[PDB]
RNA sequence: AUGAUUAGAGGCAUUGGGACCUAUUCUCAAACUUUAAAUGUGCAAACAAACCGGCCUUAGCCAAC
RNA sequence: GGGCGGCAUAUCUGUUACACGACAACGCAGGUGUCCUAAGGCGAGCUCAGUGGGAACAGAAAUCUCACGUAGAACACAAGCGUAAAAGCUUGCUUGAUUAACGAUUUCCAGUACGAAUCGAGACUGCGAAAGCAAGGCCAGCGAUCCUUUGCGAAGAAUA
RNA sequence: GAGUACGACCAUACUUGAGUGAAAACACCAUAUCCCGUCCGAUUUGUGAAGUUAAGCACUCACAGGCUCAGUUAGUACUGAGGUCAGUGAUGACUCGGGAACCCUGAGUGCCGUACUC
């Protein structure tokens, strides 16, 4: 007949990956490179910002690496921000700038290196060129864990990004990954970034669902089933990072 | 072996063993290694950067360098008829921190146990008594050690 | 049963593998084009078989996957050239069937005189939604083995939504 | 597992004038090996040293101490 | 014995070699004096060899599709090690294959030189969102004094 | 008693085939105006929330293969020291010590850590 691969002595000879390899969770060669410090520095603390978005949620958390496990300090989702004023993107762009601020206002109060190191009270689009020690006080510093997301320009991983940053959060970056960037000018534009930091590119498709599902006769359908309508989706968030920024403990 | 290279006679030696394989792991990048520390060199193929000479595989010496990702480690070579004492340099993946004083770091920190329970309380824990010493047998089981001829037929 | 398992077309493969080194080929990527209306990609070749007159890494086939709403009107469009019946042996155990059509222009394609006629490949891909995890960069797994297509559900499938003829 | 190497058992359609497949088998390997000794070989076993609680210093490390 | 033959004359992997290391023979089995502007550097995406089911012409072999596939492929080369969201393949930008204050070290060792290599610090950079990686392609591929020869020590300041 | 995100050891965790799955979450799923990337909205990126536990995941079950752990093999093979030992020799026993391996048999089939949640 066929000759069978998976012999016994296939089974008998088979070495098994990780266990978070063959799950699919763990990119080990980019785990073992973040992780990597300088054996100079004898153990220094070194965190993660690690971003994972699933189909409903974002969940952003600081992370020290152990030998025994790594040590979550201080974890921020996007279902808590109901307690805040956004009831309704939770995995958009918007939401990822949300999340991202939310995070790095409960970590520095953590610290209780909150009312210095505050940062971009209103936001823009423009980049920051983040001050770290590699480059008066320091801002608390961790590097961005994408984890397995492919690293697009204009992709929510990097929505987080700039809620840590200009949440007070040191994190180094170029802004090439920032929606509003051009790849062959190699400059930013900070109108395009902006606008869906506060959600507007919702907005102009909320608006082509309510009006080209009213003439005619299931995408946005708890929004039209809600009285939310579009030029209150911006204000929405304006006011919204208002309720993060000046008391972020609060949740559920 | 007929040829005198870096790498010679070290096709099992710097081989990985049986479902070993692999790049190294986590807790080999987070083990802090400390200028000081008896560290003990054991050269990892699945790096082929920064390894130590084969000579150096089984051995254990003191760390005088730290660099940040390289170990150097005072190792003793014997030549003719002294023993210098050899600086190498690894990659940090290349040592294990020794537990070679293991042992001694055990009845140290049992004589801050000790001297901890006779100033100021009185508990301490029996001291054992040897088994070599004299006593009687009481024979739960006795058999007959006879060399049956049925012994002979296997 | 369960309507999760409704057996949907996956993929549609509209092969064409002209051999030739790209004289006749340049004008066998155009004839997919007034198809499909996507562009098409190039093939080059694994070996050099010296009986076959082909060499390696020459562009020596043209082929393209359509998805989505034309994955439907272009089996429609080709089983007419079938009269709705290809045999038992054209189903595989994967889940999946293809036919070979053998000139294009009796699809319903106004005749070129410039690009020539040409025969095809028309290999579809049955299966279930649910086959992403199979394709994914994070937790990629398996499909269980209940929800993997078969060669007796592809019978039925092409039996009771285009066709009924297999005439084995 | 790789390299050798005898032989019987049928799988029945997987073929052509034992190929093929599955379990066994007789017999082996300086340049094969899952496993693996005995003999060896490295380091440590408190007097320039480690151990325990403040201090001074550093343009070392860390957001800070 | 010397001669012819050869290279065991500089050198690399396996074995001899006796489970640290070191070990001889015109002992065994093969390599070396080259090769590469990418076959270097990096990021991203991908999975290989092979087999099985399938699809006009189209067969054992052309190309499409699906499944299984611990590496059975590949990594310029002898061999051994090593390697799978890679070290392989494809692609994208690149020049770290430059400089590198006479830093220290390893292998051979007389602890000499050479060749090769490792761990650094300094300049300027490359790729990357980042952590990082990179001062050739790991590990063989090479050479004293003397002589020849080239590069650097721009001009413009300075009452010295 | 469980989920999710990061995990440490890296099969007692794998492979195949069945079974079951409260909540919540993961997940398939819907979609293409913007960001973005493709022969292809497949993957990927964005934006969603009608549907379903069919599949993934989780757990449970095989006179399952594997793996892990003892036991047996077995004081057997082998070996350090010894002899004006035996044997034509090949080699063997003895003496003072050390002491395996596969087959086979039995067992059970992940375990620990941080943050958030049902
Ligand atoms: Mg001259």
């Amino acid at each position: 007949f066929v000759k069978v691969v998976k012999n016994k002595a296939y089974f008998k000879r088979f070495q098994v990956k990780y266990r978070r390899r063959r799950e699919g969770k763990t990119d080990y060669h980019a785990r073992r490179q973040m992780v990597l410090q300088d054996k100079t520095k004898f153990g220094s603390p070194k965190y993660r910002l690690v971003v994972r978005i699933t189909n409903k949620d974002i969940i952003a958390q600081i992370v020290q690496a152990k030998i025994v496990g790594d040590e979550v300090v201080m974890a921020a989702y996007a279902h808590e921000l109901p307690a805040f004023g956004i009831e309704h993107g939770l995995t958009n762009y918007a939401a990822a700038y949300a999340t991202g601020l939310l995070l790095a206002r409960r970590t520095l109060a953590k610290l209780g290196i909150a009312d210095k190191f505050q940062g971009a009270k209103e936001a823009d689009g423009s980049y920051s060129a983040v001050r770290t020690k590699k480059d008066e006080r320091f801002p608390f510093k961790a590097i961005l864990d994408v984890g397995l997301a492919r690293t697009t320009t204009g992709a929510r991983v990097f929505g987080v990004l700039k809620g840590a940053v200009d949440g007070g959060m040191a994190v180094p970056h170029r802004p090439n990954r920032f929606p509003g960037y051009n790849k062959e000018k190699s400059s930013l534009d900070a109108k395009v970034h902006r606008d869906r930091i506060f959600g507007k590119h919702v907005a102009e498709y909320l608006k082509q669902v309510k009006e080209e599902a009213s003439s005619n006769p299931v995408q946005f359908s708890r929004y039209m089933a809600a009285k939310v309508l579009p030029e209150s989706i911006e204000g929405m968030y304006k006011k919204a990072h208002a309720a993060i920024r000046a008391d972020p403990s609060k949740s559920l | 072996v007929h040829s005198y290279g870096y790498k010679s006679g070290t096709r099992h030696l710097f081989a990985k063993k049986f479902r070993k394989h692999g790049a190294p792991s986590v807790s080999t990048i987070l083990t802090n290694i400390k200028v000081g520390d008896y560290v003990d060199v054991v050269a990892d193929s699945a790096v082929r950067e920064g390894m130590p000479h084969k000579y150096y595989h089984g051995r254990t010496g003191i760390v005088w360098n730290v660099t940040p990702r390289g170990v150097g480690v005072i190792i003793n070579k014997p030549v003719r008829t002294r023993t210098l004492r050899k600086r190498i340099c690894v990659r940090f993946e290349h040592v294990r921190k020794s537990r070679c004083q293991e042992a001694f770091k055990a009845k140290e920190h049992q004589f801050q146990a000790y001297l901890a329970a006779k100033k100021a309380g009185k508990a301490l824990p029996p001291l054992k008594k040897s088994s070599r010493m004299g006593g009687i047998v009481r024979p739960k089981n006795v058999e007959v050690l006879a060399r049956r001829v049925a012994d002979y037929e296997a | 049963a369960n309507p999760m398992r409704e057996i949907v077309v996956k993929k549609l493969c509209i092969n064409i593998c002209v051999g030739e080194s790209g004289d006749r080929l340049t004008r066998a990527s155009k004839v997919l084009e007034q198809l499909c209306e996507q562009t098409p990609v190039l093939s080059r070749a694994r070996l050099t078989v010296r009986t076959f007159g082909i060499r390696r890494n020459e562009k020596i086939a043209v082929h393209c996957t359509v998805r989505g709403k034309k994955a439907e009107e272009l089996l429609e469009k080709g089983l007419k050239v079938k009269e709705f019946e290809l045999k038992s042996y054209n189903f595989s155990d994967t889940g999946s069937f293809g036919f070979g059509i053998d000139e294009h222009i009796d699809l319903g394609i106004k005749y070129d005189p410039s690009t020539g006629i040409y025969g095809m490949d028309f290999y579809v891909v049955l299966g279930r939604r649910g086959e992403r995890v199979a394709h994914r960069k994070r937790k990629c797994s398996r499909v269980g083995h209940s929800h993997h297509v078969t060669k007796e559900e592809a019978m039925k499938w092409f039996e009771k939504v285009h066709d009924g003829i297999i005439f084995q």
